[PDB]
């Protein structure tokens, strides 16, 4: 009777932000990115891509509660490299890699058919 | 009377539902549903604050 | 207003045996319709998450809400006065997971460490120095678990598989088996964590944490322990199956030899009793001493088989891991599953002769042999004979009846005990009296 | 009366208005066993008549 | 019918392959 | 002008039963009869 | 439905799989539980101790 | 193998040996004490004590 | 002729015949 | 401090499943791509059934349940239609949905087998898997019964419901030889060799490799019949790219607003 | 003054339940007795009464 | 009661194979051979043709009219 | 005799022939004490140590001792007796097709399951119990492990995608009975829509939902506290009609109208309800492993084997050693073997030819570990799990103990008439009882204010 619907896992509600930045106070150059209506799909790749960057001292996400659709990503870089630009670069290069992978897969498929 | 309605009575604002594990909640928390929460009420005094 | 997040309630289970059965909880609404609570708080309530029912009252006055928040609360009710030890302890899969997490042979990479630190509500925000810098930064389970321990705690505990002949000899402060838990400045140094250090026992790590640090500190400690160990269990993983119940094909030979030896011994005892050689043991008649000797022989055989089975297991076995962790099981369970079940006693004796001088129609009259009186020679893995199956059913029925009568008698006993000391209290004159102001003790507990 | 949600996440469901107000109105969903509180403007009357009667 | 014939052929095959039966997980009582 | 049509028990033949009338079929004569499906917008979600 | 083929049973809104043997009172399936008691016309010699008799030949 | 704090045992022993005689915890030992009619009916023997 | 060994299959034919001739609730 | 250059190689291309290999990529990307293959894949399916007369023996909702699981081919229609939630009209418009109809009534003496073939769609290309092998049996009708209804199809993804799950079962596997020791076999000799194992039959598992990253992820995407396998992969990649682009846009707006 | 529970409502929740109920017994001994000899599974119940199927409450 | 449309675990369509399975079992083929002849590799989808009970027939026996 | 019996059905041969021939014999419990019974004919007679060598009879099959609910249990001897008894008691609570002609019956509280599959391993005894024709469960790919933590203290994790595809999705009926009668000379009941004008006593609910005859038509949406029958008794009239119980939210299946023995209009209505399997529903297998679903994950989150096979249920490993239910593991292994082969297996209690080693050897001939363990992957990150999980088919049931039928709340509900205290029972919208033990616990806590509040303020204030 109280089972939630199926659209509340991806669709945003009126007033809820897709992403919110919050600076941490325990250590310098550390912000927690909170994402709404997402799961491990959109956080694990970003975590790994951040791990690739050497200037990122810390990177890792979590799920405050499985039933709640929310994930917090904590990033901490060197003092001469803010975490916002780190997140932006991670997303940009990940998008470029996915586009290149898609192009390679498409050409491989088109060559496989009668070739 | 004594044991039926003086030492053991029936109180309002109660509930009774099955329980399931949930390690993501602290020891002092409790995962109540939405229906029971909306059904019950808490008399709060008004204050300009 | 409706019940909102943050309000104080009183979650309770129907049989309230003792004080640690009605504690306050903070509200947190969730989509689905099922009560939830941390697994650690399951031990006091004695709940089992198998279709149980637990009430939930709600006060209607700031006075009572504050009173419940200050007196009846989970973090405040961690230690009980009945045995001055913690009641909420790790007695689930988290226990076995943490035990395996604190072994000497646990190494984690930067990714895994940084992923686990996210599940820490008291992290200072600084990554600890890895235990192994080169050739690659590798952390250790104990080093990560140290950050979970709050404050500067100091305590010493012993592991379940701690050999007694180790403290006397050398290697006392350096144990080859990674035992002899030693914590200094709230950092795990040696030993493997188990129920002896994390469970509900006097002097446990949680007990020391509560006594030294505040109640909220212990609450955060529990939360961090569970939130880190359960998450790491994903990478580790725990299971159980046939592969964990099979022996090495030589243990079966030893068990069969031991069973045959026991059968020969009991047959010889029966022959001696028949030919009038077994003299009556002091304090008992001939039948009594005969039965006592048979039972002792069977128990010795069962213990030998169980020991042989236990010594033939592998570190990768899951039954042994769960038993040494103490989360759920015991050595006797492994003995019954693999080696041999044992004797199916009823009413503190062997299976009686329901028919005329015999247990069942299959066996012949005057057959006092082991298999003809309840001794189960087979094991749950290799099936059971129908006769021993029936005897085992009889034993289970005995246990069920005992539980039913206990469930009916203990309630009345507790009621009479509570209705005789319901007005006794400690007055402000630092003395224990009753409703009639009659002094019972000049000082509580003398 | 029977209505039909024309906008919002529940677009396409059919239900009967249970409790109506000046702004919102509760409509019980036919398929699912749950009652929601959708805005009145999101509803569209469809009715269920029976022409003929002869 | 096919199950009946399958059972009969399985039984006759089991009777045929009576060379040796050395198995660990099985036992039976032997009184006296 | 709806006379509350019914469906017979075993005959499954339509019958017009009005108020203050016995519950029996137009033929043979039984005592069991069911109703017809409503005319409302029965709409389900294939979920 | 004494020895009636499954055809009629299906036609009579019944199934041949129903075990039967249950009364129908006021449209409710009533079943008689088989009660057990002591066999009659048999001599029993008990040894009740919480009494004045050492043995009792009930019959 | 269980453990119970000695304070509770001592408190029970003193309460059963406070009036000199061994008062029974049953309805025949606690209702004899001069506690009060409203307290005796709670345990047992409601109408009798009233 | 006696049925050595090959008896697991003939053990249940009798049971099938019994349950076919007498039902489960035959006693009532 | 940038991305990598993954490579792709198809080992088997058929009209039911594809077995490709992705090399030089992180495990997280591979697992995410898998979960997108299963969950976030736009596809058309039945989601709104209006039953007018159902005299069958099954429940009224049973018909809708079964109809919801009937796959529909959307090789070139899913990319064109829009989500019904984001539509800017009323009633299921054909521009954002596909109409269906079913009107079967058993008149002859023999029992009918109402299959997916009875679903008469208004659009030509949006039809159940019956083009080119029996049809999905919906229900069985007998002389005297009938089943009249009309339903509409919409675009959705598996995260909402299993009806929008094109992939049957993705066989994701990497590092066939247990070289990275990500799993410890108590008795390696007792386990069989993986299909992609290059190790000979003598050795049980490859030796340990300290400095070794997971690569060569194997895939066996198996299409249910609605969308083609390679089409499923392309749609998943496009959707993941769109999600990343939207996240980047939201992050940029949030940073600019601060 | 007479017995109780002799005729019960047949539980038609599943065929197994119906079969079990139609072939069920009930002893006339008083409910929740202090004794424990009649409840225990006796050796003579071999092939006559199922040694496993039985309630787990007071009965 | 009726053959499902898709396998609960995997998801492959199995509804359109019950009739083919019965036909193959009737002609000469056995179960262990028919299952892989239809195209069922994974063991999770093989229960749908082995565990499924066909109770719709008994339901159809209670024809409403005629 | 065996040959003449195997050709039964066709000609006319039955059990009476065996009884008359002098091969079988009925021995009662009183005579069984004076006969040398034997278990098996071959094993216990060949030639060995002289035990008795005077057997008079021989049992048919040892497993025949089991009853009805115990017979369906596969490998009962491989489990401890209490768990066998728990399964035997829980079997009667399993849902499913309880009778083929369920659509004709109008019983109260009837449950039916959509897709009641058959156990992959069937004992030779259930062939006559008729279980295979009317099963009460579905074979699920169960993986015994602790994936997340929501399945630790006797709980499971079901697959959301599986439930979406119709995994253990059952239905819930609820029939009603109500008829008119001549109460008195002036009092009289009659079916009629209680309008807003003539009827004085009336409820604050919707009435135009039903037709003019006063009976709600089939296939109409209803919810809690909704009128189902248009009964009105003349005193002008009083709405003496019943309403759907709170928290039911169903749909009307069919409406039946007839005459009772007295001759008055008698009608029955049943309301169905598609109960989607949600967390809190009680499940159980055939070995006593009860539990309630804690959380449900989608397919993308659940683990998976080397191929696309995600577990459907995940029980706690810790429930095995304490309870000693090796029979469950044997059942899972044999089910995996059967699924790989493609035919139902045998789980007879006593067979002398079904051990673990032979089954394991068979399973090793299909590319799977002889012990049934397999390598999974973390559904979140995609990393292999260190411990080889044990996954395989297993037959599970579903009990009727739904969470929606047990959930209850209260906020100053109706009060009794004798003692002005809340009602009792979920149906009557009553409050829970604050037992004396709760009072003693509160006294122990010393919270006198909370105790007095619960006993006076929210129980029965009065001056
Ligand atoms: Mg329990
Ligand atoms: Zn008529
Ligand atoms: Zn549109
Ligand atoms: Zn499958």
């Amino acid at each position: 009777m109280n089972a939630p619907p199926a659209f509340e896992s991806f669709l945003l509600f009126e007033g809820e932000k897709k992403i919110t930045i919050n600076k941490d106070t325990k250590v310098p150059n550390a912000c927690l990115f909170t994402i709404n209506k997402e799961d491990h799909t959109l956080g694990n790749i970003i975590k790994s891509q951040l791990l690739k960057d050497p200037q990122v001292l810390f990177a890792g996400y979590k799920v405050p509660h499985p039933l709640e659709h929310k994930i917090i990503i904590r990033v901490q870089t060197t003092p001469d490299y803010s975490p916002q630009e780190a997140f932006t670069n991670a997303i940009t290069d990940l998008i470029s890699e996915l586009s290149l992978l898609e192009e390679r897969f498409r050409v491989a498929i088109k060559d496989k058919q009668e070739g | 009377r004594v044991r039926g309605n003086l030492m053991g009575k029936r109180v309002d604002f109660s509930a009774r539902t099955v329980i399931t594990p949930d390690p993501n909640l602290s020891i002092d928390q409790v995962g109540v549903p939405r229906s029971i929460a909306a059904n019950m009420t808490f008399a709060e005094i008004v204050t300009p604050f | 207003r409706h019940m909102c997040d943050g309000d104080i309630v009183i979650f309770n289970r129907q049989p309230t045996l003792h004080k640690m059965s009605m504690m306050g909880h903070r509200v947190r609404i969730l989509p689905w319709s099922t009560f939830r609570l941390n697994l650690s708080v399951t031990t006091p309530y004695n709940a089992d998450f198998d279709g149980d029912e637990m009430n939930l009252h709600l006060p209607q006055s700031l006075e009572t809400r504050a009173e419940i928040q200050e007196l009846a609360m989970v973090p405040r009710m961690i230690v009980t006065p009945q045995s001055n030890r913690p009641v909420m302890g790790i007695v689930q899969d988290t226990l076995t997971a943490v035990r395996k997490f604190t072994k000497r042979d646990v190494f984690l990479e930067r990714g895994e460490v940084m992923n686990l630190l996210m599940f820490l509500s008291t992290w200072d925000g600084k990554v600890p120095q890895p235990a192994i810098l080169k050739p690659r930064p590798l952390w250790t389970g104990k080093q990560i678990f140290s950050l979970i321990i709050p404050g500067h705690i100091n305590c010493i505990r012993t592991h379940s598989t701690h050999p007694d002949d180790e403290d006397s000899g050398p290697y006392k402060h350096i144990s080859p088996g990674d035992t002899k838990v030693v914590v200094e400045n709230g950092e795990l140094i040696m030993g493997i964590l188990c129920k002896k250090s994390l469970g509900t026992s006097a002097g446990s790590l949680v007990h020391i944490s509560y006594l030294e640090m505040g109640h909220d500190i212990t609450r955060l400690f529990y939360s961090n322990i569970q939130t880190v160990i359960n998450n790491w269990l994903l990478i580790e993983g725990h299971t159980i199956g046939i592969g964990d119940s099979i022996a090495d094909s030589k243990t079966y030979q030893d068990i069969q030899n031991t069973i045959k030896k026991a059968k020969q011994d009991v047959i010889e005892v029966i022959e001696k009793a028949h030919n009038n050689e077994l003299e009556p043991t002091p304090g008992n008649t001939l039948r009594q001493t005969f039965e006592n000797q048979v039972n002792r022989i069977l128990n010795d055989a069962r213990d030998k088989t169980g020991s042989s089975a236990q010594k033939s297991l592998s570190e990768y076995n899951n039954f042994k891991s769960m038993v040494v962790s103490g989360a759920k099981g015991s050595k006797i369970n492994i003995s019954q599953v693999i080696a041999v079940v044992g004797q199916q006693n009823v009413e503190g004796k062997r299976i009686p002769f329901g028919f005329k001088h015999r247990t069942l129609p299959h066996f012949i009259k005057d057959d006092y042999g082991p298999e003809s009186r309840g001794f189960v020679e087979n094991s749950y893995l290799a099936g059971l004979t129908p006769t021993e199956f029936f005897f085992h059913a009889m034993g289970g029925r005995e246990g069920l009846i005992d539980t039913a009568v206990k469930t009916a008698e203990t309630g009345y006993i507790q009621r009479r005990l509570i209705k005789s000391m319901e007005s006794v209290m400690v007055k402000y004159d630092a003395t224990v009296r009753n409703s009639i102001n009659q002094v019972v003790q000049l000082r509580y507990g003398e | 009366q029977t209505v039909r949600i024309s906008q919002g996440p529940y677009k396409g469901y059919i239900g009967v208005v249970k409790d109506a107000t000046e702004s919102t109105a509760r409509v019980e969903l036919h398929s699912t066993c749950q009652t929601i509180s959708v805005d009145r403007q999101r509803l569209t009357t469809v009715g269920s008549r029976r022409p003929g009667g002869m | 019918e096919w199950n009946i014939v399958e059972s009969e052929k399985a039984l006759v095959a089991e009777s045929h392959n009576m060379k040796n039966q050395q198995m660990d997980p099985f036992t039976r009582r032997q009184c006296k | 002008q709806q006379p509350m049509i019914y469906i017979c028990g075993e005959c499954h033949t339509e019958n017009e039963i009005k108020s203050r009338d016995p519950i029996r079929c137009r033929e043979c004569g039984y005592r069991i009869m069911y109703k017809k499906r409503t005319k409302r917008l029965v709409v389900f979600d294939a979920r | 439905l004494n020895g009636l083929t499954d055809r009629d049973l299906c036609e009579l809104n019944e199934c041949p799989l129903d075990p039967g043997g249950y009364f129908i009172i006021n449209g409710s399936e009533k079943v008689l539980i088989a009660q057990e008691k002591m066999a009659t016309n048999t001599v029993y010699v008990f040894a009740k101790k919480d009494s004045k008799y050492a043995y009792t030949g009930e019959c | 193998g269980s453990y119970v704090n000695y304070r509770h045992l001592a408190l029970l022993c003193d309460t059963m040996t406070c009036r000199g005689h061994l008062m029974a915890i049953t309805r025949h030992g606690v209702n004899r004490q001069d506690t009060g009619p409203l307290m005796k009916c709670s345990f047992e023997e409601t109408v009798d004590v009233l | 002729e006696i049925t050595p060994d090959l008896w697991q299959e003939a053990c249940w034919i009798v049971i099938s015949s019994y349950f076919d001739e007498k039902g489960l609730v035959r006693q009532q | 401090p940038y991305a990598n250059q993954p490579t792709v190689r198809i080992t088997e291309l058929t009209d039911e499943n594809v077995k490709f290999i992705i090399e030089n990529t992180d495990l997280a990307v591979a697992n995410s791509i898998r979960r997108v293959f299963i969950a976030e894949v736009p596809i058309i399916a039945i989601d709104w059934v209006q039953i007018d007369a159902n005299s069958s023996v099954l429940h009224d909702e049973f018909i809708a349940h079964r109809l919801g699981l009937i796959p529909l081919t959307s090789d070139d229609i899913v990319d064109k239609l829009q989500y019904s939630r984001d539509c800017t009209c009323e009633e299921f418009c054909p521009e954002c949905s596909v109409e269906f109809t079913l009107d079967v009534r058993c008149n002859e003496d023999q029992t009918r087998h109402v299959t997916s073939r009875d679903l008469i769609s208004n659009s030509p290309r949006v039809i159940p898997v019956t083009s080119r092998q029996d049809d999905i049996l919906i229900v069985k009708l007998r002389k005297g019964q009938e089943l009249r209804l009309r339903a509409y199809a919409k675009k959705g993804f598996g995260k909402e419901h299993a009806k929008w799950n094109p992939t049957a079962g993705v066989a994701f596997e990497y590092d066939p030889d247990n070289a990275l020791r990500h799993t410890v076999y108590p008795k390696p000799e007792e386990w069989p060799k993986s299909e992609y194992s290059e190790l000979d039959e003598d050795e049980s598992q490859a030796p340990y490799d300290p400095n070794g990253k997971p690569e060569r992820f194997y895939y066996n995407v198996e299409s249910c019949g609605s969308l083609r396998p390679e089409t499923i992969v392309l749609s998943a990649l496009s959707g993941l790219k769109k999600k990343l682009s939207d996240l980047q846009t939201q992050l940029s707006h949030e940073i600019q607003s601060d | 003054q007479a017995r109780a529970g002799v005729s019960q409502v047949l539980n038609r929740l599943t065929f197994a339940s119906t079969l079990s109920h139609l072939r069920r017994l009930n002893s006339p001994i008083g409910r929740d007795g202090k004794l424990a000899k009649p409840r225990q599974l006796h050796n003579t119940l071999w092939g006559m009464v199922c040694p496993a199927e039985t309630p787990e409450g007071h009965a | 009661m009726i053959i499902p449309v898709r396998c609960f675990t995997c998801g492959k369509i199995v509804g359109n194979k019950w009739e083919a399975y019965l036909g193959l079992l009737q002609a000469e083929y056995t179960e262990g051979d028919a299952l892989d002849a239809l195209g069922l590799k994974r063991y999770c989808c093989r229960r749908m043709l082995l565990a499924h009970v066909d109770l719709i027939e008994k339901l159809l026996n209670y024809a409403p009219l005629e | 005799h065996i040959d003449q019996l195997k050709e039964r059905e066709y000609n006319n041969y039955s059990w009476q022939d065996l009884v008359a021939s002098g091969v079988v014999e009925y021995i009662d419990t009183l005579e069984e004490e004076t006969v040398m019974l034997a278990m098996t004919p071959d094993d216990l007679q060949e030639k060995e140590v002289a035990y008795c060598s005077t057997y008079t009879h021989c049992e048919i099959h040892p497993s025949m001792i089991l009853g009805v609910c115990a017979s369906i249990i596969p490998f009962p001897d491989h489990n401890q007796s209490p768990r066998n008894t728990y399964q035997s008691a829980m079997g009667k609570q399993a849902m499913g097709v309880y009778i083929t002609n369920f659509h004709v019956r109008m019983d109260t509280l009837a449950h039916v399951l959509y897709y009641p599959q058959k156990p992959l391993v069937t004992t030779r005894s259930m062939e006559y119990l008729r279980f295979r024709e009317l099963p009460a469960g579905i074979n699920s790919i169960v993986a015994i492990a602790s994936y997340t933590g929501y399945n630790q203290e006797d709980s499971v994790i079901m697959n959301r995608s599986a439930v979406d595809r119709g995994f253990f999705r059952s239905v819930f009926y609820r029939s009603y009975k109500e008829q008119e009668s001549k109460k008195g000379f002036d009092q009289e009941e009659v079916f009629e829509k209680p309008t807003r004008e003539t009827c004085q006593g009336m409820r604050h609910a919707i009435y135009d939902k039903l037709d003019d005859d006063g009976l709600i038509a089939p296939g109409v949406r209803v919810s809690g506290d909704d009128v189902i029958i248009g009964k009105t008794v003349t005193l002008t009239k009083r709405d003496c009609s019943t309403f759907l119980r709170t928290s039911e939210t169903g749909i009307v299946d069919q409406v039946m109208v007839t005459l009772n023995q007295e001759g008055y209009k008698f009608c029955k209505i049943r309301v169905r309800s598609v109960r989607i399997p949600q967390i809190g529903d009680k499940f159980a297998s055939r070995h006593g492993q009860k539990g309630t679903c804690g959380i449900q994950y989608r397919q993308e989150d659940m683990p998976f084997t080397c191929e696309g096979i995600t577990p459907d249920i995940i029980i706690n490993p810790h429930a095995i050693p304490s309870r000693m239910t090796i029979g469950h593991l044997i059942e899972c292994l044999q089910g995996k073997v059967s699924a790989n082969k493609g035919e139902i297996g045998d789980a007879t209690p006593f067979n002398d030819a079904v051990n673990v080693q032979k089954i394991s050897n068979l399973l090793s001939d299909y590319g799977y570990h002889l012990r049934g363990n397999e390598v999974l992957y973390n559904g979140f990150t995609g990393r292999k799990i260190t411990s080889q999980i044990f996954i395989g088919p297993t037959y599970y049931q579903r009990l009727k103990h739904m969470v929606d039928d047990k959930i209850h709340s209260r906020a100053r509900g109706p009060i009794q008439i004798l003692n002005r205290q809340p009602m009792e029972g979920r149906s009557r919208d009553g409050g829970l009882r604050f037992g004396e033990m709760e009072r003693d616990c509160q006294i122990a806590h010393g919270a006198a204010q909370f105790l007095r509040e619960r006993l006076f303020e929210a129980s029965d204030p009065y001056q």
